[PDB]
């Protein structure tokens, strides 16, 4: 049961960090050593393509 | 059959009707039967899940 508990609790933390590179930062939830911010490293900016339902 | 004393009748037989019944679920094989032998049941549940992993 608990190897069973490991492994899923890797695998969930997988997931998360993969998704946390689309929106442009490293995962490191609990350690500011490590806390990057691509569009700061690369030196670049977020475009915004803002779409309207209401009309 | 007589019709009053003096006069005769033609019989047409019997007519009956019985109401609806609905066998729709009964159809479904949507349940299970168990037989015990008293009118006590024990059910048993478990719960299991993950967590998170913080940097070291």
């Amino acid at each position: 049961r608990h190897m069973a508990r490991i492994r899923r609790s890797h695998a969930i933390l997988k997931s998360k960090a993969m998704y946390a590179a689309l929106k442009g930062t490293s995962w490191s939830p609990d350690d500011p050593v490590s806390d990057y911010n691509y569009y700061d490293v690369w030196g670049a900016t977020q475009t915004t393509a803002d779409v309207d339902f209401t009309k | 059959m007589q019709n009053g004393d003096f006069q005769i009748l033609d019989y047409t037989g019997l007519i009956s009707t019985m109401p609806r019944v609905d066998t729709l679920l009964q159809s479904m094989n949507l349940f299970t039967e168990h037989f015990g032998r008293t009118t006590v049941a024990r059910i048993e549940r478990l719960d299991d899940g993950a967590g998170d992993i913080k940097a070291v």
